[PDB]
């Protein structure tokens, strides 16, 4: 049987990246932390 | 070689404007590009040499633009060639943005061509809007503070986004004196965002109105559209005279004579006529967070529309529903812009919401559904069985 | 000499190599690189953006 | 097939199998091109001549005995062919080459006659055999001053300085009892090959081999032999892979089928299931490919050679092959394992049962040296049938990802780009 | 962008029936003739843009004598055009000469490249 | 160790303690350089000045 694709990114070349792309996630909300916290803008 | 093709830098000249193999089947459509590298000059050359004669503080600047006016030699010449010229400005790209969607010069392989058009529409925008604010008349002090007051809306970020904006508490001397520097620069970008658009057209060259391959008829660019961009040149040169020299102030408001006050607020503040139907989208949504999203999403719904064209047709130039809807189109795109410049009265609510939905329904809606039909159309009407 | 003889590498090459130190003795490097140029250009754009703020006689006036 | 061992000091190897028709004896040393000085180098591939010579080779030609040699880098390999009814006239010719005597070979007019037969093969190797100069070049710079780096055949520059005094001290060093496996393929019984060797005496030596004091030992390096004056641009290029007798011996096998190989002249070759081609075939980047996984006894190799002549764009040939071995370690699909499994168990059949004996003795004596026993091929399909996509992305993370490669071309590589921009796409920086 | 395997699913669904081919195949006569590429002297077939790769290669399969008459009836068009004329009422494609001479080079094509694809993904049951 | 499959292997953790490895150094850095600076002019600075009018 045939998976999921849409062209090029397919359901099982998207399941083996949400891992990784959650910590892209937490290193770019880590990126903001760097260059907001200097003027007072509270995340939480 | 030739001396046009062996130096580094006429070979740049060489493979644009005179060895360039352009569609032998062209119309005048076909020249709206050339006029508005013409308008930039216009806009750039009348920009400083007027801006060695203009002050930018709160308290010299209204007063400096009438100093241009009555005591510089021909300085009625170059404010109004400047501010009817930015006028011309929009209109011919107002032109050129529609040539571009009608004739399907958005669809692949040309959709990088595309997105720096709408690059460029966003800061031509940004570019003449903070010059509108450096005459500091009294539509350009109240068109400055209901402009950078949406930015309010974004939540927790909003005053102090404004008032990073305004340089204060209001729309004050370092917000004019801002203005300025900032919309000096913006045409440089313009100026460059130009060349990084003659780059992604010149790999794959012009269309051509009949929306087939050009590959097999190709005239050069010299002796013959140079002369066919002389033709435009001097019947832009002539309309911008008469609206130069014999009717200056008919585009502009004459509100924007009144020295700006902040204490007195004017009857309607309006923008100038051509940011006009956003204006009128902006007013539509009532709420001010997606009022500014919506004003915003109005110039980027642009962006979808190679993605919504289901048609295997380049154009719609023999199409019968996808030429009546284009226009239906453009005459609601002229709507929007009244329904901007009239007052906030009924039934010019109902007019503008939905003269609105019919903005963003055409590449949502119209466009993917009369492309599918007029494919089917295509197909059964020579396949017999 | 033939060219099945590669020539005396000997001065320059480590005592041992063990690859996941060489590369975390080489990643540090680039990485306390790459720490002082996050700490070092958060406050070049931080000067220019804080200088278009609200200035100081125009506070003075709030 | 079964095989069956036996030792008495000479260790006997035996693959029975009635329905051929030919029957290989042979004795499998475990000295090969790896137990050399690079002084008394290619002794090893001029013991092989000496033992092809027109002299010995026409005198096994009168019984109906064709011989055959193999040079390999850990074993070295003397078979004797014949019909199944002679096979104890094979070993009476074998016992009479090297065990009886060895002083009717290395005469001075027969001795001198095979160094210069093998100084033309090394001279015509030089520089008419290109993708494969390129392999003996790769092995010569990964694993520089270390013992697996001594080219098979012999540098010429080491090889006219060898008598006969040096054919013979390694004669007595490794041609010795504790190092051989007496090898009967083909339509041979274990016990017919027993009781012969126990008939006669066929006594070698007496034991004890050296030792060999360096280790083989990875050392990521380059190595460029640039020549405009040919037609391609052959390059190499291999990370450490995993030696014999290791845990991820299949799956270093299985990880260099998943890209398998690929030839531009082949119309069935193009529609493979490698997502490389994808990206290889828009501009045609290169002839051929494949995907290699050596192991030797102490280290390994991992890696592809190439050959192109598209020479400009050499630097998209290696950057999109490399990427795809990134995708190893990250997110390779099941799919793309479950037709690597069932393409090596088609060229592992294709290999330990094929036709040949005397490839089968090759293999079987290289196998019982370094492990003690042959792992059957039934036995070898239960390994390639539980490597799951976790135990190669284990694997690549272990050996592929971010790790120091070799690289070994000739040609016209000008546009083969420098170490630090092929070394840095090991790593993807996007993961 | 419409993939001409899904036009011919919906086209030959309209053919087929019955009541829809009474109903709307006449509309599609008289939309054909509101468009005019007749007038010009083309076919349908060189209207359908070139720029995928799909139709790249549709044009490649075709034969010879078939690319000389479609690369002539183009130069054609871009002659008329460029007069902003139309061609006289003799030179019109008439309505037998507007045949899909390039439609079964596409659909061989486009269903050579969804195998390519649905072969690019498949997942083996083990 | 491995030191090097933790931090060093995915770039996506790799810059992520460069960043949670700068938001540290920002607040220590500063402090220490200021608490330094004003320790270096004990005695100039108005915070002292302001305590010698009793
Ligand atoms: C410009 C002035 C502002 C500078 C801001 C720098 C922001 C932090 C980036 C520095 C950094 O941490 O760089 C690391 C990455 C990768 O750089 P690398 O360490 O050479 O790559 C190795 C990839 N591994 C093996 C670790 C998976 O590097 C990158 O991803 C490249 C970022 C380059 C930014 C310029
Ligand atoms: C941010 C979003 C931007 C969107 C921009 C919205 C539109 C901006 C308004 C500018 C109007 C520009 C109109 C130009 C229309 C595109 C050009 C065009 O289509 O002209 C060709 C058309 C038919 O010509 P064919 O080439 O298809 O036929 C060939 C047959 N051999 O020729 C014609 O059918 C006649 C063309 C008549 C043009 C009329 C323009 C009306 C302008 C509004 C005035 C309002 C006053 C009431
Ligand atoms: C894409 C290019 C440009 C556009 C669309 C543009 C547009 C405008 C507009 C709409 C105004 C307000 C006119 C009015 O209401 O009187 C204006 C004013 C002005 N602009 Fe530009 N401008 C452009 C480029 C430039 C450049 C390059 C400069 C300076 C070097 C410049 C300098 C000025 C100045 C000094 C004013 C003074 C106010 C006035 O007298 O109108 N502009 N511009
Ligand atoms: C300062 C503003 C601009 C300049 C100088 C400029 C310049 C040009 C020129 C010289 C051409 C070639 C002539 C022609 O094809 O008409 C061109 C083509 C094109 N421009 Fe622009 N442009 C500008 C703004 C825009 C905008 C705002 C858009 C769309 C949102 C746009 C979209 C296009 C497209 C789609 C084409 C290709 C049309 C075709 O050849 O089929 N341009 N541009
Ligand atoms: C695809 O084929 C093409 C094509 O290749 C091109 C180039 C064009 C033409 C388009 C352009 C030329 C647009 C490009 C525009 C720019 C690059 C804008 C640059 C304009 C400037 C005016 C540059 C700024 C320089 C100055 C202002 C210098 C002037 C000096 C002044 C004012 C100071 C004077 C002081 C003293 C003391 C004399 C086409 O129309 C076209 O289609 C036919
Ligand atoms: C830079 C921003 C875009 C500006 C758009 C202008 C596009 C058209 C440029 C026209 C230049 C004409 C030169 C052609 C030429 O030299 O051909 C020359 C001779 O042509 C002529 O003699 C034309 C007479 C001079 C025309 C003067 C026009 C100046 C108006 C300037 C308005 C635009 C700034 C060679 O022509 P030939 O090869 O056919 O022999």
């Amino acid at each position: 049987k045939t998976g999921l694709h849409f062209g090029r990114l397919s359901l099982r070349s998207l399941t083996a990246y949400a891992p990784n792309l959650m910590l892209w996630g937490g290193a770019s909300m880590l990126g903001l932390f760097v260059f907001t916290e200097g003027w007072p803008k509270f995340q939480d | 070689m030739a001396f046009r093709k062996s130096n580094v830098y006429l070979s740049l000249v060489n493979s644009y404007i005179i060895d360039s193999p352009q569609p032998s089947s062209i119309n005048y459509w076909w020249n709206m590009g050339s006029l508005l590298g013409l308008c930039l000059v216009i806009q750039i050359v009348t920009g400083i040499f007027m801006a060695m004669h203009y002050s930018s503080n709160i308290e010299l600047a209204f007063s400096s633009v009438e100093h241009i006016m009555r005591d510089v030699h021909n300085g009625y010449i170059l404010r109004y060639l400047h501010a009817n010229g930015a006028s011309f400005f929009f209109m011919v790209m107002f032109m050129h943005m529609a040539k571009g969607l009608y004739y399907g010069s958005y669809r692949s392989p040309r959709v990088t061509l595309w997105n720096v058009g709408v690059i460029i529409f966003i800061l031509t925008i940004a570019t003449a809007f903070l010059g509108y604010c450096c005459v500091y008349g009294q539509m350009s002090h109240w068109g400055a503070t209901v402009i950078t007051n949406l930015f309010s809306a974004i939540p927790f970020v909003g005053n102090d986004i404004v008032s990073w904006l305004w340089g204060g508490f209001s729309v004050s001397n370092p917000t004019i004196q801002r203005f300025f520097a900032l919309h000096y620069l913006v045409p440089f970008i313009i100026a460059a965002m130009v060349i990084m658009h003659l780059m992604a057209l010149h790999i794959h060259g012009s269309s051509n109105p009949l929306g087939i391959t050009g590959n097999l008829d190709r005239i050069p660019m010299h002796s013959y559209f140079i002369f066919k961009d002389l033709v435009t040149v001097f019947l832009f040169m002539l309309i911008l005279a008469l609206f130069v020299f014999y009717s200056p102030n008919t585009l502009g408001h004459p509100d924007n004579y009144i020295p700006g006050n902040p204490l007195v607020t004017p009857a309607s503040i309006v923008p100038e006529w051509y940011l006009l139907p956003f204006y009128a989208i902006l007013r539509s949504i009532p709420d001010k967070l997606l009022g500014v999203i919506t004003m915003f999403a109005a110039i980027l719904v642009l962006l979808v529309l190679p993605f919504t064209d289901r048609s295997v047709v380049r154009g719609n130039t023999f199409k019968v529903l996808s030429k009546f809807f284009f226009f239906i189109f453009v005459f609601n795109f002229v709507l929007l812009g009244q329904i901007g410049a009239c007052h906030v009265e009924v039934p010019y609510v109902l007019m503008g919401q939905i003269a609105t939905f019919i903005y963003f329904a055409y590449f949502l809606i119209i466009v993917p559904v009369i492309s599918t039909i007029e494919n089917v159309l295509f197909y059964i009407g020579r396949v017999n069985k | 000499k033939s060219t099945y003889r590669t020539p005396n590498f000997d001065d320059v090459l480590k005592e041992n190599n063990d690859a996941d130190k060489g590369r975390s003795y080489a990643y540090f490097m680039v990485g306390a690189m790459g720490l002082l140029s996050s700490a070092g250009a958060k406050s070049t754009v931080e000067t220019f953006i804080s200088s278009m703020t609200a200035t100081a006689d125009v506070l003075a006036m709030a | 097939a079964e095989v069956t061992q036996l030792s008495n000091g000479i260790v006997v190897a035996t693959e029975h199998n009635p329905s051929a028709h030919t029957a290989s004896v042979g004795v499998v040393f475990g000295s090969g091109a790896a137990n050399e000085n690079p002084y008394n180098n290619g002794v090893s591939n001029l013991w092989k001549n000496i033992f092809l010579s027109k002299e010995n080779s026409a005198v096994a030609a009168k019984e109906g005995l064709a011989l055959s040699s193999n040079i390999s880098r850990d074993f070295q390999s003397y078979i004797v062919s014949s019909l199944p009814g002679s096979t104890d006239k094979s070993l009476d010719f074998l016992n009479q080459s090297f065990i009886q005597q060895k002083a009717n070979l290395l005469s001075s007019s027969n001795f001198e006659a095979t160094k210069k037969s093998v100084l033309k093969q090394v001279q015509d190797f030089e520089e008419n055999d290109h993708p494969n100069r390129v392999l003996e070049h790769l092995h010569s710079t990964a694993f520089q001053n270390t013992p697996l780096s001594l080219p098979t055949r012999g540098t010429l520059e080491s090889l006219e300085n060898l008598v006969v005094a040096d054919l013979e001290s390694f004669a007595n060093n490794h041609f010795l009892n504790s190092n051989a496996v007496v090898v009967g393929t083909g339509n041979i019984k274990h016990e017919d090959l027993v009781n012969s060797i126990e008939s006669k005496n066929l006594s070698l030596q007496t034991g004890t081999k050296p030792v060999l004091k360096k280790k083989a030992a990875f050392l990521g390096s380059e190595v460029r032999l640039r020549d405009d004056t040919l037609p391609k641009a052959w390059i190499s290029l291999a990370v450490e892979g995993e030696p014999v007798n290791s845990p991820n011996y299949f799956v270093a096998k299985l990880a260099a089928q998943i890209f398998g190989s690929y030839n531009a002249f082949e119309p069935a070759s193009r529609l493979q299931g490698i997502k490389l081609l994808d990206n290889i075939q828009e501009y045609q980047l290169c002839d051929n490919f494949n995907h290699f996984s050596l192991s030797y006894k102490d280290s390994g190799l991992w890696g592809f050679s190439t050959a192109t002549r598209n020479v400009t764009m050499i630097d998209d040939l290696i950057h999109f092959t490399l990427k795809q071995w990134n995708r190893l370690t990250i997110s390779v699909t099941d799919t793309e394992v479950e037709r690597a499994k069932s393409l090596l168990k088609l060229q592992l059949g294709q290999l330990y049962e094929s036709g040949n004996p005397v490839n089968d003795a090759n293999l079987l004596g290289a196998e019982v040296l370094i492990k003690g026993s042959k792992l059957s091929l039934g036995e070898a399909f239960k390994k390639i049938d539980a490597i799951t996509v976790k135990d190669v992305k284990a694997w690549a993370g272990k050996r592929l990802w971010d790790q120091d490669i070799a690289i070994a071309g000739t040609g016209q590589i000008e546009g083969l780009l420098d170490y630090m921009r092929i070394r840095s796409d090991m790593s993807m920086m996007r993961w | 962008p419409q993939s001409f395997t899904s036009i011919a699913r919906i086209g030959d669904y309209i053919l087929k029936s019955p009541v829809l081919s009474k109903l709307c195949v006449p509309v599609a006569n008289q939309f054909i003739n509101l468009a005019g590429y007749k007038k010009l002297g083309l076919k349908f077939d060189d209207l359908i843009a070139e720029e995928n790769p799909i139709m790249q290669t549709a044009l490649r399969r075709l034969p010879e004598d078939e690319s000389y008459a479609r690369a002539y009836r183009i130069i054609r068009a871009h002659q008329t055009e460029l007069t902003h004329h139309l061609l006289p009422r003799n030179e019109w494609i008439k309505a037998q000469e507007d045949v899909p001479y390039l439609l079964p080079y596409i659909l061989e094509a486009e269903a050579a490249a969804k195998e390519k694809d649905e072969l690019d993904n498949i997942e083996v049951s083990k | 160790s491995s030191l090097y499959k933790t931090f060093f292997k995915r770039n996506a953790v790799f810059v992520g303690t460069i960043f949670a490895g700068a938001f540290v150094f920002q607040t220590v850095f500063d402090t220490a350089i200021t608490s330094w600076y004003e320790n270096h002019n004990k005695g100039k600075l108005w915070k002292d000045v302001k305590a010698r009018i009793a």
